[PDB]
C-alpha cells in the first residue's frame, strides 16, 4: 500500500548513455547502433545569445567533438541535424544496443527519465507529460540530453530527450523525430510555458489513491455528473473526463463512484483549507489511472 | 489490524 | 526544478533478481555467486496464520523449490535459515554477479528499492528509513523479497530485503545478515510501529531545498542554538542535531545558517496553517543533506 511515484528499471538504457562535449558544452547523448543522438544546442558557441544553427553547423569541425562512454572514446564520422536533435555517426556500433522503438508521449501520460550527468547515469524517476508539452522533472546544469523512456508490452520506447529549462522551472525536451514537445524553440530565449491544463483522469486516480489510504476529509455527500463536470473543466484548466470506465475497480474497492470524486475536484480547486491529500497541499495529476490501479492492489 | 507477510 | 525523490540506476542489481517459489508461494530473491537469498516465509504452508519455522524447515524438500532468473532454472542443493531470510545454495554461479558488500541502513538514511513481481524487476524508487525500522514504500502482493540497495562512491551495497507490511501500512524488511529492521517478527501477528522520530538532519536539509527553490516565507532571521534545539527535539519527537558541519555548503549558498532553520523547525512544527513548503503541507524528513546537495548541485 502507499502511493509513491515510481520508475521502470533503467538497465536497458544505462549502457546507451554517452558523454558528448563540444567547445565549452558538455551534455549527454544516446548511443544506438553506430549513431549518437543529443541536443543540437551542444553545438552552440555562445548559449547566452540567440543561436544561428545554420552557421554553427557550417563551421563545425568533427574533431572538436568528444564522444565517450566510461572514458572510452568513439570517433565521430559525421554530424547532421534532425529537427532539434544532433545525430552523430560514430566509428563504432554500440554492442549493447537494446531492441527498441521510438514514439511520442501525450499529455497526461507517464514515462521514465534516466537523469545523467556528463555521460554518466545518475538517477531514475517517473514524470508526467503536462498539457503544454513540458514536464516537472529535476535537471541541473549538466543533465541536458537525459533520456525519457517507457517499457510497454516487453517493448522499450525512447520518447524524450531533455533540452532546456524554462524561466518558470518547467522542463522542455524533444522526441527522437527531432520535434520539440510543445513546439518550444531551442534557444536561450525567455519563451513562456502557457496555461497548464490539469489531467482530470489523473486527479481522480490520485483521489482514489488517497481514499485507499484512509483519507476521506475531501469526500462530500454530493455528486457531480460527468456532463456537468466536463462543462466546468473546459473553463477551469482541466481536461475532459471521457468516461468512468477506467476507474471501475477503484470505484468498487472504495465505494465512491467517479462522479462523487468529480464533485470533490471542483470543490478542492479553490484550496485545501490548509489540509493535505497524501501529504500534498494541492491536487496532483502526475499519476495515471493505470499507475494507481497497479499500485493499489494486485494488477 | 496488523501484519501481512508479503 | 523542485525537490523530487529519486533512485540510483538499477542496472547492476537487475541481473541478480530471481523468482523463488515453493508450493503455492512465489516471491523475489537475490542471486549472488552460487547463493540465492529471499524471505523465509516462502516455505510456509500458510503465510496467513502463525508459522512454526522450525517445522516448516524440517519438512522442506529441496526439489520442491523453483528458482529461476528468466529461462534459466537453478538447482537448489541446500537450504538454511539466516535470521528471517532463506539462504539457498544453487548449482550455478550467477555470471552477472556485481562487485558488492552488505551493510545496514540507519534511521534517516536513504536507499533504493528495486521492486519486482515474481522474479521480474518492475520498478525502482527511493525511500528513507524511519526511526521504528520501517519505510513508506509501495509494495503489492508479490513484491516480497524486493531488494534495497545503495551506491556510495563506486561501491554497491545490498541493504534491504522486503518481508511484510504492518497493519498500519508501513513496510518492514531485513538486512542481509537476516536481522529484521525494527526487530519485527515475520508473522501475520499484530505488531505496532510506535511513534516515529523525525530526522532533524533531513528536515533542515528539506528547508535548504526550499530556500534554494525560492521559498523563504518561513525564514525568521532569528536563530536557535543547536543546544537549545536538541533539548526541544527530545520532547517533540525529533532527533538531536549532530552539528552543523553537514550543511556548511548549503548555509553558504543560501546565507541562512542552520541555527536559523532550527528556529524555523520549532515554529513550523506547530503547523503550516494554510501555507506550503515545496508544495507539502508539513515538515518532510525523507531527504538527507547529501541527497539535497544533489538535486540542487549534483556534485555527489
Amino acid at each position: 500500500s502507499g502511493l509513491r511515484k515510481m520508475a521502470q528499471p533503467s538497465g536497458l538504457v544505462e549502457p546507451c548513455i554517452v558523454r558528448v562535449s563540444y567547445g565549452n558544452n558538455v551534455l549527454n547523448g544516446l548511443w544506438l547502433g553506430d549513431e549518437v543522438i543529443c541536443p543540437r544546442h551542444v553545438i552552440a558557441s555562445d548559449t547566452t545569445r540567440v543561436i544561428n544553427y545554420e552557421n554553427e553547423m557550417s563551421s563545425v569541425r568533427l574533431h572538436n567533438f568528444s564522444v565517450s562512454k566510461n572514458n572510452v572514446f568513439l570517433g565521430v564520422v559525421s554530424a547532421r541535424y534532425k529537427g532539434v536533435n544532433l545525430v552523430l555517426k560514430v566509428n563504432q556500433v554500440n554492442p549493447n544496443t537494446p531492441e527498441h522503438k521510438f514514439k511520442s508521449i501525450k499529455a497526461g501520460e507517464s514515462f521514465n527519465i534516466l537523469a545523467c550527468y556528463e555521460g554518466c547515469p545518475g538517477s531514475v524517476y517517473g514524470v508526467n507529460m503536462r498539457s503544454q508539452g513540458t514536464i516537472k522533472g529535476s535537471f541541473i546544469a549538466g543533465t541536458c540530453g537525459s533520456v525519457g523512456y517507457v517499457l510497454e508490452n516487453g517493448i522499450l520506447y525512447f520518447v524524450y530527450m531533455h533540452h532546456l529549462e524554462l524561466g518558470n522551472g518547467s522542463h522542455v525536451g524533444s522526441n527522437f523525430e527531432g520535434e520539440m514537445y510543445g513546439g518550444y524553440e531551442d534557444q536561450p530565449s525567455m519563451q513562456l510555458e502557457g496555461t497548464n491544463v490539469m489531467s482530470s483522469d489523473n486527479v481522480v486516480a490520485f483521489l482514489y489513491a488517497a481514499l485507499i489510504n484512509g483519507e476521506r476529509w475531501f469526500v462530500t455527500n454530493t455528486s457531480m455528473s460527468l456532463e456537468s463536470y466536463n462543462t466546468w473543466a473546459k473553463t477551469n484548466s482541466f481536461t475532459e473526463l471521457s468516461s468512468t470506465d477506467a476507474f471501475s475497480m477503484l470505484a468498487a474497492k472504495t465505494g465512491q463512484s467517479v462522479e462523487k470524486l468529480l464533485d470533490s475536484i471542483v470543490r478542492l480547486n479553490k484550496g485545501f483549507g490548509g489540509r493535505t491529500i497524501l501529504s500534498y497541499g494541492s491536487l496532483c495529476d502526475e499519476f495515471t489511472p493505470t499507475e494507481v490501479i497497479r499500485q493499489m492492489y494486485g494488477v | 489490524v496488523n501484519s501481512t507477510l508479503q
